[PDB]
DNA sequence: CGCGCCGCAGACTGTCTTC
DNA sequence: GAAGACAGTCTGCGGCGCGA
């Protein structure tokens, strides 16, 4: 307590020896190279007794809890594991519901699959919607399948109501269901998409793909191609490419697996696979009987290489993540297209307005002049009650002299003659349907569009043709860099690389929109607009085919809880609905998750048309988004590890240090207050040294470096060279990764070359693919890259399995994590979000004190020991306070801020009043 | 800034030489000219052809200018609520149902208790509650769009959502002048309360059938203004810095530019070229197109200064006829957008005039 | 008696319960027109500056504000055409004959209390040279006389008389033969200098304009003419043992309808909506007859379309998806025949160039 | 990580059409 | 016979998403 922060450990009663070679050595490291003495402003200590610890203590604590959770699935997988099965039925039922056949494929009308063991894959009609089509599923005695009621005349009702498949009782035990991915089967269930928690949990064999026997997408391209630079080439053998017919071949050397040769869910009608029934689904079982055997030989392997029981109680965890939405999701979905769609036509229109500017530019001969735009072929063809005197006749006598060519000849190049060619290429053909006036067929894509509303500073080698793309754009044959321009354009030889050298090409250049030396031209009213409006719809032109058509089933008012009703802001017409992300848990070769539209970065930033996804997540009246950021969750991680393998102390490494002292206000923090001061620009050097660290090596950090912003390639390295003063200072070997250190990768590192145990915190291997008995890899950051990444998952499946054993013990409600991106939301409903802020800061505390315990040191810094500010809002926000672009505000919605708390626990019992 | 010497130049703006914002935005201006009138007319017949005709359930409704419940009208809504009645009743009780119009409104204003006229369109929709929000979205949305087309810039235009002081949820839409952003619509969400104020005697007979049972309908209120709208067209449609290439040109779109054709003569001197004129006049009003009389002027001696005040009056085409017209015939043909010199027989003109026309209305 | 009613049935004219007497009708004081009067009367003004404002060379419109600016409800437009004269002389490079009209509602009073009723009317103040000016007011005598003939169905129910009065030596005044009676629906008033020095005390200089290379005090001839009033007596002409208005096919609010029946209820609905689109994109009126789900009797359903100024109806059947014929029936020739949907355009385009094309 | 459809963009092109 | 049109034809460079 108030030793260098601290407080009163409730954990661990007596001991706390502090060592005094290791206290001065930390002291000794800390003053060297460092800030040592700061002026340490205390906080208020918290006297509150924690809840008992049931083990001895906490990780035998944890141990239990996790094994109370995880014991029924866990012998329902086994018991799946060695029952015996009878092979595939002859021929399938056509009725509705589900069906076992079993004795000599009797067929039965079974309504439910009750027994807690199942397969269960699923196949849908793409073209036809989300929708179920048909499923078959291995419970442990005698197989089941189930009909989609979607190959039946009539019934054509939307809104996902009672179209996924029933698998869970009444309940007038619990159950576990496997898969590839079966967070794509937790969809078509209509019981996970429930307000209230569900009793299932899910296992998906291509997370234990990951989790054993998997790869890194970088390796995985090497795989799928194979299927410096120069590999052993001997963990092709030993991992699959996380799919159903490639891990069945790695994991039993039985008949291959064969694909659908037409493909009728992918492309197809219902019709056709209603002609296709019998073949579609025996292949749907040769798919569920080799997801059975590769998860028989899978989960005995998986625990042997998992054994800790808290990380597999996580994992059954974080696979029921559930994002409640309302009409607003719909009413967003549509705002977004809609100004998608006037925003392109606006666009589209300035480029028209601009093409016609320029075709004004040849009345004087101002064209020539002009130092852009004049590339183009330019060129003209040189194609008292009296009536009338003679009345509207001499038209009639006028005619022509068969000059016309007919009427094909004129129109589609020869039309509106002695206008530009760009101009005529540019005009719809007058042979057309739908003709539209002006040069309507001028898009983005085009080599005229670029050259007005993109000038910039008008790229000197920017001429296209051979290389092409982007040039100098910037300073430093002849106008190599002039301002008048009028460039020879002899051959691509200019002073400088006049061609893509780099060749950068992944969704790039809409950051550069903002300043970067990349502009339109400030004469033009439209110009500049038209730049803004691409930088405003480039996300939603990316993103728009996954944000729409997510799978949404709209809860009706029976499915909903009695806290939504008998609420202010219960009934009303607005449709309640959830998404269940189909997140697949492990998604990368690290056990994080992988989802890639709602577990994504999604800033919610200004000027964007398709922003304010995660925002309106709304949970249900009744209920708010208890929910917190872990502060700097990676870089306490990597502090801790490197503070416990040096010393013991917290304070040891200048990387603690800076972690827990510094602050975001007026303090040195690591990020946006200490890499901009030492490093360069804002919120970038932010993302540097999450990359640095985490996993990457030097080159990458130069290349993000030069993607910030524009540097010499000399410049770069003399930066980089410069920056690792200072720092880890990496592969140095013969120190006891050394030099000016400040900051440990000899934990990770250490650890990744330690054979089968890989994880401090629960014990858990890597994979059979870069593990280092077999090979060695060549580049080791993926290794380093995992330790962290998995080191997070196990942060937050502590977090899961603390935060189910407090809404177990005291009763709160909701239970539904929303866990994106080290940020944890719970939903955790009224009159209870301040008992859960307190369960969240507690659950952190805990999280915390077992990271310390099973990573080497006792004492855990209060200055993170408990979360900054847990957020209680009503929708899902970077901050309580926060707004958004394509409407007026959210406050125009119904949300209303919301209390980010911390220190103000005015509930101080964590059990009910 | 100060463009309205171009105005003064052309009638599209009253008869009083002192204009300043606050007297054209007051609406107590004197009136407007032939250009003025022309381009509200278009206007009006823009939005009925956008709202009315084009989505089923809507049927043009009218206001007196006096409510005798003697004092000029201040809104078009009590008019459609009169009407209400009857106009449900021609219809199959379909709750569902639109009421549009446009005219004159006189509005007290007070500037340091003054009378200004203001052209207000008004759509009254009846809706069932449950579908009251996103058909008031559809609503303001498709309105935003038909403001941004007629609009060289549309940025300028905006709306904003608000909360009455009823707890009634609304919207307004506005342009954004160089001066300031003046409002030009507002929407109104109402349940009824309007409706039942007018007749409160009994409800019943109010209610309308969405389905099998009937629900008490819910009523929107969008009333915008033109005579504004018009002189937001014009201030977007004229454009200034850095571009070395100066010209005074008023780029209002062809489907509400006042004027879409002039005709003229050469030097000739043969002469005869009038009748030629003439018929090719009538030719074209006979369609629908108008024409400015440009051959009658003369002694000006430079072609360059007579195009660049039919620009000023956005003429979209000037067409030039001389003395190889009769023979070889071959129009000289002008286009505003794009001051390109073409030649055109006088056949296939009126017909190219007629698609281009149509091909703008239509994008 | 009856047209009243039935123009009020078929949406042709507003309620009768403030204007039941045609007194109110005739006068400012009628309870506005319904959507069909709308359309028609916004048709005939349409057509009337075409023949006369279009038409004309030298004469360009004019707006005047619904009421007086002073130095009260406006009572008439000379007053802003005389004022904004000055500008024109110099904006319209000394247009000595040239003239400003403009169609718009003014007020008049009715007389307990006497209330102010506003009425729509088309006021042209036209400037002359004076050595012709009279004969100048003659030429609109004849131009003015072509329009009686321009839509009505006989034209010798316009007559046309001379009038003299202190302030006008010349004047003309035109009366429509209604089936109530005569009444005056145009008149013309020829007056000098003496309104100019009225307006300008002693504005020779800008009163005096360029004509014939000649410094010449323009006469202003005005003609005023009844728009609403003009419009009723065109449509009274029109009708003539069935009840059916063949009025002009230009003014007709409605050209053609279009009808579902004897077919696919989806097939219907999309020809329906092409026809509507088409005729929306062509500029032809087209009434939504559609979307009827009543289905009372045909008969009923041409009688309501005749009476509804329809040129012609379109009734969509199980022919029309079999070889694209459709019934299409002409209320003034009385028969009905087979068209096609492609030709339907075409046709109307044609009806509508005969029509207006004398 | 990255890779093969995929999808327009830009240039080519052998052959049909007109004077 | 000489020149313009045209509906295909090949290449390229963004990009997406995969694989039950």
């Amino acid at each position: 307590m108030l030793s260098r922060g601290l407080h009163e450990q409730i954990f661990g009663q007596g001991g706390e020896m502090p060592g005094e070679a290791a206290v001065r050595r930390s002291v000794e490291h800390l003053q060297k190279h460092g800030l040592w003495g700061q002026p340490a402003v205390p906080l208020p200590d918290v006297e509150l007794r924690l809840p008992p610890l049931y083990g001895d203590n906490l990780d035998q604590h944890f141990r239990l809890l996790a094994q109370k959770q995880s014991l029924p699935y866990l012998e329902a997988a086994n018991l799946l594991l060695q029952a015996q099965l009878p092979p595939k039925p002859p021929a399938w039922a056509w009725a509705e519901g589900w069906t076992r056949y079993g004795p000599e494929g009797e067929a039965v009308p079974v309504a439910i699959p009750e027994e807690r063991a199942l397969v269960f894959d699923v196949e849908v009609c793409l073209a036809e919607g989300t929708c179920p089509t048909l499923a078959v599923a291995i419970s442990p005695s005698a197989w089941y399948s189930w009909c989609s009621q979607r190959l039946v005349e009539e019934r054509y009702s939307w809104t996902s109501q009672l179209s996924p498949a029933d698998l869970i009782p009444l309940e007038v035990q619990e159950q576990l269901v496997v898969g590839h991915n079966v967070s794509f089967d937790r969809a078509h269930i209509r019981e996970q998409y429930l307000i209230q928690g569900s009793r299932m949990r899910f296992l998906d064999t291509m997370s234990m793909h990951m989790a054993i026997s998997g790869l890194s997408s970088f390796q995985r391209s090497l795989w799928i191609a194979a299927k410096p630079a120069i590999s052993s080439w001997d963990w092709l053998d030993i991992s699959s490419v996380n799919s159903l017919a490639e891990v069945h071949r790695l994991y039993v050397g039985g008949p291959p697996l064969e694909k659908e040769p037409r493909e009728l869910f992918v492309k197809g009608t219902m019709k056709d696979i209603r002609e296709n029934f019998q073949d579609l689904m025996q292949y749907c079982a040769q798919d569920v009987w080799a997801t059975h055997e590769v998860f028989q030989q899978q989960l005995p392997l998986f625990l042997e290489r998992c054994p800790h029981p808290v990380t597999l109680a996580g994992m059954l965890e974080m696979g029921v993540s559930y994002l409640p939405v309302n009409q607003n999701w719909e009413r967003y979905l549509a705002e977004a297209q809609g100004t998608y769609e006037e925003l392109q036509r606006e666009m589209k229109k300035s480029l028209m307005d601009l093409a016609n500017d320029a075709c004004q530019l040849l009345s004087g001969e101002r064209y020539k002049e002009d130092p852009w735009l004049w590339d183009l072929e330019w060129d003209l063809q040189e194609f008292s009650e009296e009536e009338e005197f003679q009345q509207d006749v001499m038209a009639r006598a006028c005619l022509q002299k068969l000059k016309g060519t007919t009427e094909l000849l004129p129109k589609r190049p020869q039309h509106l003659p002695g206008h530009p060619g760009w101009y005529r290429k540019l005009c719809p053909r007058l042979d057309d349907p739908a003709w539209t006036p002006g040069p309507s067929l001028l898009s983005l894509q085009m080599r005229v569009t670029p050259k007005l509303m993109a000038l910039t500073w008008d790229g000197f080698p920017l001429h296209y043709s051979e290389r092409h793309g982007w040039g100098y754009l910037v300073p430093g044959p002849y106008n190599d860099v002039d301002i008048p321009g009028c460039w020879f354009f002899k051959l691509p030889h200019k002073d400088g690389n006049s061609c893509n050298v780099g060749s950068p090409f992944a969704k790039d250049f809409l950051p550069k929109m903002e300043d970067g030396t990349l502009q339109a031209g400030p004469g033009g009213a439209s110009g500049p607009r038209a730049l803004e409006i691409n930088k405003m719809i480039s996300f939603w032109r990316n993103a728009h085919k996954r944000i729409s058509s997510q799978m949404v089933v709209w809860l009706p008012r029976s499915a909903l809880p009695r806290a939504v009703i008998r609420h202010p802001d219960y009934d009303e017409e607005g449709l309640y609905g959830a998404i269940l992300p189909q997140v697949v848990t492990a998604g990368t070769i690290t056990r994080r998750a992988v989802e890639p539209t709602w577990l994504t970065a999604s800033n919610a930033r200004p000027d964007r048309v398709g922003s304010e996804l995660k925002a309106m997540v709304q949970a249900p009246p009744g209920y708010t988004l208890v929910g917190a950021d872990v502060d700097s969750q990676e870089l306490w991680i990597a502090a801790v590890l490197g503070d416990a393998h040096f010393a013991g102390m917290h304070g040891c490494t200048a990387f603690g240090w800076m972690t827990l002292q510094g602050r975001k206000s007026r303090g040195t923090d690591l990020h946006s207050k200490t890499a901009t001061t030492v490093g360069i620009s804002r919120e970038h050097a932010k993302i540097f040294n999450y990359g640095r660290i985490y996993g990457a090596g030097q080159p990458f950090a130069e290349r993000l470096l030069m993607q910030f912003n524009h540097r010499l390639t000399q410049q770069e390295a003399a930066e980089k060279a410069q920056q690792m003063y200072a720092a880890t200072k990496g592969l140095r070997w013969y120190r006891l990764k050394g030099g000016t250190e400040s900051e440990m990768f000899n934990k990770l590192e250490s650890i990744a070359t330690s054979d089968i145990p890989r994880t401090p915190v629960l014990g858990c291997c890597i994979s059979r693919a870069l593990e280092p008995s077999a090979v060695q890899e060549e580049f080791m950051t993926s290794r380093v890259n995992w330790v962290v990444q998995s080191s997070a998952v196990d942060y937050l499946h502590l977090m899961l399995v603390a935060m189910k054993w407090l809404f177990e013990e005291f009763a709160i409600d909701g239970r539904f994590c929303i866990s994106i991106h080290d940020e944890v939301r719970y939903l955790v409903r009224e009159e209870d979000r301040y008992r859960a802020a307190l369960a969240l800061q507690i659950t952190n505390l805990l999280t915390r004190c077992m990271f310390a315990y099973k990573l080497g040191l006792n004492d855990l810094p209060q200055s993170v020991a408990f979360f900054s500010a847990v957020d209680i809002d009503r929708c899902l926000r970077k901050e309580v306070t926060m707004d958004c672009k394509t409407p007026s505000n959210p406050t125009g919605m119904e949300r209303r801020y919301g209390i980010p708390q911390g220190e103000a626990l005015d509930i101080y019992q964590i059990i009910e009043l | 800034a100060l463009l309205e010497i171009c105005q003064r130049r052309h009638f599209l703006s009253g008869s009083k030489q002192q204009l300043s914002r606050d007297s054209l935005l007051s609406g107590c201006h004197p009136g407007f000219g032939p250009l003025g009138v022309e381009l509200r007319k278009n206007l009006a017949a823009e939005w009925w052809t956008s709202v009315v005709v084009f989505r089923e359930q809507v049927f043009p409704v009218d206001a007196l200018h006096h409510k005798p419940g003697g004092k000029l009208r201040e809104n078009l809504l009590h008019g459609a609520l009169e009407h209400y009645v009857n106009c449900l009743d021609l219809v199959n009780k379909r709750l569902p149902y639109g009421l549009a119009q446009i005219g004159v409104c006189f509005h007290p204003v007070f500037d340091t208790k003054s009378i200004g006229e203001k052209t207000e369109a008004s759509l009254v929709w009846f809706t069932p509650p449950r579908t009251s929000n996103q058909w008031l979205d559809f609503w303001l949305r498709h309105r935003l769009q038909w403001w941004r087309k007629f609009a060289m810039s549309p940025s300028n235009f905006s709306s904003s959502d608000c909360q009455d002081e009823e707890g009634r949820k609304g919207n307004k839409l506005y342009y954004n002048f160089p001066w300031g952003k003046e409002l030009i619509e507002t929407l109104w969400n109402l349940g009824d309360h309007e409706l039942l104020h007018m007749y409160p005697g009994n409800v019943s007979k109010l209610h309308g059938r969405d389905g099998r049972k009937n629900v008490v309908p819910c009523v929107l209120s969008v009333n915008g203004d033109l005579d504004r709208g018009m002189l937001a067209y014009l201030y977007d449609s004229f454009q200034t810095r850095k571009k070395n290439l100066h010209r005074k040109v008023l780029k209002l779109h062809p489907c509400l530019a006042p004027i879409k054709v002039a005709l003229d003569v050469g030097r000739g001197p043969t002469l005869e070229l009038r009748q030629v004129c003439q018929g090719l006049f009538n030719e074209l009003l006979e369609n629908g197109i108008s024409v400015w009389p440009g051959y009658l002027e003369t002694m000006q001696s430079s072609l360059e200064q007579l195009y660049s005040k039919y620009d000023e009056m956005s003429i979209l085409f000037t067409v030039l006829v001389t003395e190889t017209t009769l023979e070889n015939g071959l129009i000289h043909l002008r286009s505003r957008d794009t001051t390109m010199k073409e030649m055109m027989h006088i056949s296939k003109l009126k017909d190219f005039l007629i698609k281009y026309i149509s091909s703008a209305k239509n994008v």
